[PDB]
């Protein structure tokens, strides 16, 4: 517990130094805000374009010419601007769905990752997932995924099975390992060796079929308990 | 079979609209930022295409490679593992795929940019992902890969689906043959029918489709006296030819926005399909999926990614 | 200083036979980075660092210790 505390607490501290000097990690958000103001800008600049008409000021076409001509010109303004909207609008719709597609992805992470624990792999980020802490951000959300990553490994001789009397013994959970002499059954994602007894192992089949079974003696809880 | 990326294209707006004519080129300036915002649009596509291929294929920190000698307990992966004797190392299956799928548009401006990742690189990822899946189980997605006996991997992947591991080690030899004989038919499933890859084949066609259409739009009058931009300049004095070239420009310039909008919409589909792959690649290949019929009909054991042109193929 | 690529004609970056992580993506695997005096270079991107798992039918590696990482998403 203690060792996990500091690993958690410190790993938090790294986050605040990351974002402190990191402009890029928000690139996803910063891009979205940009691209809108971008197309918003471009939408505005299109008010300065001739579009083939003699000027981009609406009234300055009027007061220059007698209106029966302006009716012609103002087309090339309207035909231009009206288009430039439908460009901008059709953009937004597409871009909206893109966000809409990322909203589902968020609303699913919020549902599954935060409010649950996600059995899905690498949906909540690398490593096995423990919990997530959402954090608001402008026009977005930021999850802090707390994930369990193994670290130090040790090469182990293993066997899928262990003969005892000719019965086969398989682990309920985990695998038979040994450091080269004493066969230990241990849980998979952490090294926690335990002596092999019936409570660790269940019997199935016999010693012929398994490929890789190794001789050993599976200690019995009960046998000593008798001897008195 | 899933699409992942689509052909990255970038169109030169000023040239495509106005070929080799300053006369037309000057007029285009009066429509302002259309020319530029199209490049800004297509680049957004073209960029994320190499982001798609990035998300899907490279989720793995290191490039693993299979051990020199293959003993998996009877499972024969020579089908799916990289072929050491090909110059571009690609598993025997992947060649079946690259055969099925297949300056014309460059003459105008439609330049087909190279995908950031060469196919040979894609085949190294899908080697890694497949090398770690075989040796290291699912742990390589969660951290440093952990060598585990493959036959002791499949004892877990049965516990995943609720079949107690004592089934495997007793049935191992049988399960070996069923696996191998299943892999074999995957060859002919691909080898003897060309419609399995339609999903990919449809993507490639539709891209080359619209390009053809986009090109053929150059030859349309659009109400102008001719589709050759110079003929309007040759026959007519400019003052009238201005109005003519509008109908070309207005026509063509519109005809780009049609094409561009299609690509945006179509890419947004691929963008959705890419995530589906990246989801499978992460959950199905790298882990074991508990989601019923997400990895394909039946209880899922493991998945083998295989590259295909502008796409990816999983063997579940 | 000119170099011919898969993606086109590159100018002003010294080719490097060494291969490093892709840094500035160019095309067809060519990826450029600034470092060595210094000059922009161009090189075939190494996808990943290389590893070969040490594998044998009795060989298993079980982690003895762990970390708890917090990855912003
Ligand atoms: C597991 O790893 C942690 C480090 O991540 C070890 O904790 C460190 O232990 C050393 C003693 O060797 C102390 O000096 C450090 O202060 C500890 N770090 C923290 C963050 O508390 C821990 O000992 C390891 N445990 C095992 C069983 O390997
Ligand atoms: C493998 O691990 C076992 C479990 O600890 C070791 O067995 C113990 O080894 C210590 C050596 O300091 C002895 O003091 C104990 O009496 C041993 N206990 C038993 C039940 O055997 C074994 O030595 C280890 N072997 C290797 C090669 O690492
Ligand atoms: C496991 O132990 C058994 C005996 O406990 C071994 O069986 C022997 O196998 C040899 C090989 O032909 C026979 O000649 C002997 O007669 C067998 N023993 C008996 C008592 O019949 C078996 O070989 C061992 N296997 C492993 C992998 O350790
Ligand atoms: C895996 O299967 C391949 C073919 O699917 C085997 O390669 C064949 O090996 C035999 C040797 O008995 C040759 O006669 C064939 O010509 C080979 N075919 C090909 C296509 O190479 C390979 O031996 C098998 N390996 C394992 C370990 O099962
Ligand atoms: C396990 O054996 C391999 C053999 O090459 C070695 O490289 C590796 O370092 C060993 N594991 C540990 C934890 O040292
Ligand atoms: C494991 O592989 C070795 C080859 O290095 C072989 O001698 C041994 O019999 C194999 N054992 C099993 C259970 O497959
Ligand atoms: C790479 O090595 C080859 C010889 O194998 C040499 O011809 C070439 O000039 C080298 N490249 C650079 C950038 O020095």
């Amino acid at each position: 517990q203690k060792l996990i505390a500091n690993q958690f607490n410190s790993a938090i501290g790294k986050i605040q130094d990351s974002l402190s000097s990191t402009a890029s990690a928000l690139g996803k958000l910063q891009d979205v805000v940009n691209q809108n103001a971008q197309a918003l800008n471009t939408l505005v600049k299109q008010l300065s374009s001739n579009f083939g008409a003699i000027s981009s000021v609406l009234n300055d076409i009027l007061s220059r010419l007698d209106p029966p001509e302006a009716e012609v010109q103002i087309d090339r303004l309207i035909t231009g601007r009206l288009q430039s909207l439908q460009t901008y609008v059709t953009q937004q719709l597409i871009r909206a769905a893109e966000i809409r597609a990322s909203a589902n992805l968020a609303a699913t992470k919020m549902s599954e990752c935060v409010l649950g624990q996600s059995k899905r792999v690498d949906f909540c980020g690398k490593g096995y997932h423990l919990m997530s802490f959402p954090q608001s951000a402008p026009h977005g959300v930021v999850f802090l995924h707390v994930t369990y990553v193994p670290a130090q490994e040790k090469n182990f001789t293993t066997a899928p099975a262990i003969c005892h009397d000719g019965k086969a013994h398989f682990p309920r959970e985990g695998v038979f390992v040994s450091n080269g002499t004493h066969w230990f059954v241990t849980q998979r994602n952490f090294y926690e060796p335990q002596i092999i007894t019936t409570d660790n192992t269940f019997v199935s089949g016999n010693c012929d079929v398994v490929i890789g079974i190794v001789n050993n003696t599976v200690y019995d809880p009960l046998q000593p308990e008798l001897d008195s | 079979i899933l699409p992942v990326s689509m052909t990255k294209t970038s169109v030169d707006c000023t040239m495509y609209i106005c070929g080799d004519s300053t006369e037309c080129s000057n007029l285009l300036l009066q429509y302002g930022s259309f020319c530029t915002q199209l490049n800004r649009a297509l680049t957004g596509i073209a960029v994320e295409q190499d982001k798609n291929t990035q998300e899907v294929f490279a989720q793995v920190k290191q490039i693993y490679k299979t051990p020199p000698i293959k003993d998996f307990g009877g499972f024969n992966f020579s089908q799916i593992l990289p072929d050491p004797s090909k110059p571009s190392k690609r598993s025997f299956i992947e060649d079946l795929l690259f055969n099925k799928v297949t300056m014309a548009y460059r003459f105008n401006g439609l330049t087909v940019l190279p995908p950031l990742l060469t196919d040979e690189m894609i085949a190294q990822y899908t080697s890694a992902l497949l090398a770690g899946t075989i040796t290291s189980g699912w742990t390589f997605g969660a951290g440093a890969a952990l060598q585990i006996p493959f036959a002791m991997q499949m004892a877990y992947r049965f516990n995943g689906i609720g079949v107690t591991q004592n089934v495997l080690y007793e049935n191992q030899k049988l399960i070996a043959n069923q696996f191998n004989s299943a892999i074999g038919k995957i060859q002919d499933s691909l080898s003897s029918t060309a419609s399995a890859l339609g999903k990919l084949q449809d993507v490639v066609n539709q891209n080359a489709q619209a390009l053809n259409t986009l090109v053929k739009q150059l030859s349309s009058n659009f109400g102008a006296i001719s589709s050759v931009l110079n003929d309007i300049l040759s026959r007519l004095d400019p003052p009238e030819a201005e109005v003519q070239i509008d109908r070309l420009i207005t026509g063509r310039l519109q005809s780009l926005q049609t094409y561009v909008t299609q690509q945006l919409i179509r890419a947004a589909e691929i963008r959705a399909s890419a995530n589906l792959a990246a989801t499978k690649m992460s959950e199905c290949v790298l882990g074991q999926s508990k989601r019923v019929d997400f990895c394909g009909k039946g209880y899922h054991l493991m998945s083998f990614p295989q590259s295909a042109p502008h796409g990816v193929v999983f063997l579940h | 200083n000119v170099f011919q690529t898969r993606a086109g004609c590159l100018i002003g970056a010294e080719h490097v036979n060494n291969s490093y992580e892709c840094d500035i993506p160019i095309g067809a695997g060519i990826c450029a980075s600034y470092q060595t005096s210094q000059s922009i270079i161009a090189y075939t991107m190494s996808l990943g660092a290389e590893n070969s798992v040490a594998y044998s039918n009795n060989s298993i590696a079980i982690p003895t210790n762990f970390t708890i990482s917090v990855t912003t998403e």
